[PDB]
RNA sequence: GGUACGGCGGCCAUAGCGGCGGGGCCACACCCGGUCUCGUUUCGACCCCGGAAGUUAAGCCCGCCAGCGUUCCCGGGUGUACUGCCCUCCGAGAGGGGGCGGGAAACCGGGAACGCCGCCGGCCA
RNA sequence: GGUGCCCUAAGGUCGGCUCAGGCGGGUCAGGAAUCCGCCGUAGAGUGCAAGGGCAAAAGCCGGCCUGACUGGACCCGUAACAGAGGCGGGUCCAGCCGCGAAAGCGUGGCCUAGCGAACCCCUGUGCCUCCCCGGUGGGGGCCAGGGAUGACAGAAAAGCUACCCUGGGGAUAACAGAGUCGUCUCGGGCGAGAGCCCAUAUCGACCCCGAGGCUUGCUACCUCGCUGUCGGCUCUUCCCAUCCUGGCCCUGCAGCAGGGGCCAAGGGUGGGGGUGUUCACCCAUUAAAGGGGAACGUGAGCUGGGUUUAGACCGUCGUGAGACAGGU
RNA sequence: GGGUAGAGCACUGAUUGGGGGUUUAGGGGGCGAAAGCCUCCGGCUCCCUGUCAAACUCCGAACCCACUGCCGCCGUAGAUGGCCGGAGUAGGGGGGCGGUGUAAGCCGUCACCCGAGAGGGGAACAACCCAGACCGGGGUUAAGGCCCCAAAGUGCCGGCUAAGUGUUACUCCAAAGGGUGUCCCUGGCCUUAGACAGCGGCCCGUCGAGGUCAGGGGCCCCGAAAAUGGACGGGGCUUAAGCCGGCCGCCGAGACCCCGGCGCACGGACCGAUUGGUCCGUGAUCGGGUAGGCGGGCGUGCCGAUGGGGCGGAAGCCGGGCCGUGAGGUCCGGUGGACCCGUCGGUAUUGCGGAUCCUGCC
RNA sequence: GCCCGAAAGGGUUGACCCUCCCCGAAGGAAACACGGGCGACCGUGGAGUACGAGGGGAGGUGACCGGGGUUGCACCGUCCGUCUUGGAUCACGGGGCAGGGAGUUCACCCGAGCGGCGAGGUUAAGGGGGUCAACCCCGAAGCCGCAGGGAAACCGACAGGUCC
């Protein structure tokens, strides 16, 4: 039977931890800061329900254009659209 | 090192990728010689290639042979002693040697064709399209060996 | 310069859990009371308040133990299982083989490991 | 496997605490449970499925509250790449507020299901407007909420045709062909054993390996105005997987006979009764009265008994018109 | 960044057997004076042994994806990209991968081919092998092949097969189980007398030289029955014209090399009544094509202009030549007896093989 | 191979054919002298010679050639149009010949190739003249544009300040 995407769908490894790892994160992601140009890895915490992509684009790499509240603005590209998001800082990591 | 690459198989029936390759080499039609040098970069290149060429080490004098008999200018006009001792201050033997040992790239001869278009092998090849030269075969890599079949397609 | 002293942290088990043995100006705890601040759907036990007769026994500090758990290394298992590209190779078929490239898991034997780093303070002399 | 809900708390926030089970202690029939200690990485619990997440909590126990609000902006998904009305979610700016010592959090429910265009209507709210001008009653417009289309991007909606018609279709059934062989038919391996005793004269379990495409099914490659027909009569030819006729072998072969096997397809294999029948059943003879293939051979060769076109009767079903892979 | 293959039992759940400890959640009885102090078939917690996972994971690839820098390729002869406009396409298939299904098939996925793709091979063959095509010539190779049909070997060396097995890369080939039929590699027990073969009650004289049991491989044999007359493509082939392990020369495409000719694209120079032309340069990186888009040319009837032809014979018709890729143009001869053509610019009932097309003739 | 010819095609101002000299792309021999290999064969030198598409020259000869009709031998070749994944099909249409036979016109909208005027552009109906359906002059009514936003009442802007 034909199935829309939605959030959740085929989340089951991907939004899971390992079980020692297993809680609040320490607090250095909570608090990095980022600069306008800096490339950044999305990676997904799954302990934090605020500022969370769309679990599709976990895994890319995307620029920081700017900030907006505690969260940033990342442009990414897919395939010719280029898409916007508004992520939390603790669902990134900088490149290098 | 410099590396001699003949493409030896046609491309229907080959990957969009293996395609795309072989025209980043420069090896667009069967029967036609490239000289490379012996990098990372291209090694991977030729490793995608592996099953559609022949390859190897290349030697100072077949590289002169190869240069007077079948080297090209703009045009399609051959190259001549005269035209060399004059833009440089070689003869083809010594800018060969150069060539293969380091010290200067064929590319500094002003209007050098980079691609060496041969006729196919005098006596056949003596080995099948669809296999290994180390198993009997055509394809693949030889070393010095190349020099001879190089000399036969000159 | 010293101190078997303490506060705020980082990396989050190579740091844990457990066992053994040692210590007390300063300090850190346990300890006695509860009128008052706060409170016990009953107990001043726990939280809070007031202070030290008194204790090194516990926590804490110090050193050790490879017992459990954890991470790393060398070698075997083994270039084994699996696998990307090519094949007028085999085989009735399934399924396998050859060339060029990648490459485990369990288990076995032998080694390292019973935390590392930052900031400011206190006390003795 | 679940939803088309439920909750003034199961919503917001602050503080404090820690669960299931097991063991050892006591009153108790299984005892549901109340009491004490230890161990104990979550095995518990969470408004609800499944998966994910969570331990000085996102769980338990309490206290104060109503951010389940107003005005607006930009983003993501449904619908990757790659277009969308409506729906859902995210990040913020202001306003007015709640909890809190404060930092902070709060735009319902720890995350992902719980619903819906145009046109018309009802309610709230304050403004614009109605044909020369000005009043009164009434009407129209802008903004917000609500009333439904589950065939859920949304017609207001029951049947028969055998008296049937048109346009088309092998994109799609019946039939011959083609494919396949579960099923079927015909075999085999081993040997449980049965046979006075003796595995294999004869019979051979349960498991395992195959041939054929003449039995039925499966599929939908060919053919929709090629011929669509079953059976019988007539006429020709082919196979052997042999009933009789010729020749042999074993036997639980005395003879007469039986049983089981090998070679062999040159010849034979008939006549009648009831039924449309093929088949099957029966009778008298007979050396025996074998079976299959050839578009289930053979309707530009015959027949037309059967195969529910148009007429008619019975039964049954149906309000009825009518129908019946039922009969006449 | 990711949990697939593989692997394993650390979670969830399945699953054999033993050796022990608490005994009982519980019906059976036994000495049961009665659920009894105590045991029997059974539950709880260990240890050793054996098995599993599409909806399990203490582990964990090959591979794929985004991004940074470099190597390579494309790009000022203007890319990537954006705007405007004109479409066609909404029945796909072969081959490889996955799920389902006895299977044939059904449903998806990759995007090499057929569709829309000539030529050389496989006997013929949509998609299996080689290879992507302007024209005329000369050469070398590919796939495969070399007894005759049929261009090139009755080719060379070592060995196997006796069944016409075979003479089949794929499209288009029957097993479980048996035979030591023959050629080979191994391992144990025998062997100065062993396996029988004879005279007699293990062996003396006997024969005297190798024998016997096990495992393994190569080729073949059995298992193996159908309908018109017949298929390694055919003839036929047996130290092969079959098979295995290797080797040596030849034949064979439109592919590759070379010479000449045509066109296209881009750039440039020059000459022009105006969508142009002659020339030069570059082209290993231009030269197949269905639906479909774009550019330039040929032909037909009438008008405004311009240049012309015709009784010393126009149009039309029959037969022949030359030019032109070509649609077509023009000349010669014959028949005929009154009108016709070229160029520039406009206009249109403007081009037929087909509609079970229409009218007429045969 | 048999047959026929016009002269529009060519040709005695030289058809065809024969021999010799020069240059020659890619490609490329053999005989022969030695040697390697059990052999089928190979290496060396001969030799990049002799040849070789083609590009030029010189002499002997003296009349055809190109073409056309029909036909023999060898190699190759399953008609045309159509839907269809797939056509030589036992899928549909298809005896022969000649003439006929299918993207037209108007109104509105979107774009383009060119041309005229230009902050303005353009006339309609109609009228006047003439050599009278052709030609010349007049005629801005209206339409688009020059200022927008807003349901409406209503309100009502940079003819240039900075940078790449």
């Amino acid at each position: 039977v034909k199935k829309a995407h939605s959030f959740r769908r085929k989340t089951r490894g991907k939004l899971s931890k390992h079980p020692r790892r297993r809680g609040l994160p320490p607090l250095t992601r909570f608090l990095q800061e980022f600069e306008v140009g800096q490339k950044v890895h999305i990676v997904i915490e799954p302990s934090y329900h605020k500022g969370m992509p769309d679990p599709r684009f976990h895994g890319r790499t995307g620029t920081v254009v700017g900030k907006r509240g505690d969260a940033y603005i990342v442009q990414i590209t897919d395939g010719g659209k280029v898409k916007t998001f508004f992520i939390h800082p603790v669902h990134l990591r900088p490149q290098k | 090192a410099k590396l001699a690459l003949i493409r030896l198989r046609s491309g229907i029936r080959a990957r969009g990728e293996v395609r795309d390759t072989l025209a980043m080499l420069r090896l667009h039609r069967i029967n036609h010689l490239v000289i490379v040098d012996d990098t990372p970069s291209y090694r991977g290149m030729i490793q995608k290639v592996k099953d559609y060429i022949t390859w190897g080490e290349i030697d100072k004098e077949t590289l002169a042979k190869l240069l007077r008999k079948r080297g090209r200018l703009i045009g399609n006009k051959p190259i001549t002693d005269e035209y060399v001792k004059e833009k440089l201050g070689m003869t083809i033997e010594e800018f060969a040697e150069k060539v293969v040992n380091g010290e200067m790239k064929l590319r500094d001869l002003p209007n050098i064709k980079p691609v060496f278009r041969l006729h196919p092998p005098r006596g056949g090849l003596k080995g099948s399209k669809k296999r290994s030269f180390k198993e009997g075969g055509a394809l693949g890599y030889r070393g010095e060996k190349i020099n001879e079949l190089i000399e036969r397609m000159l």
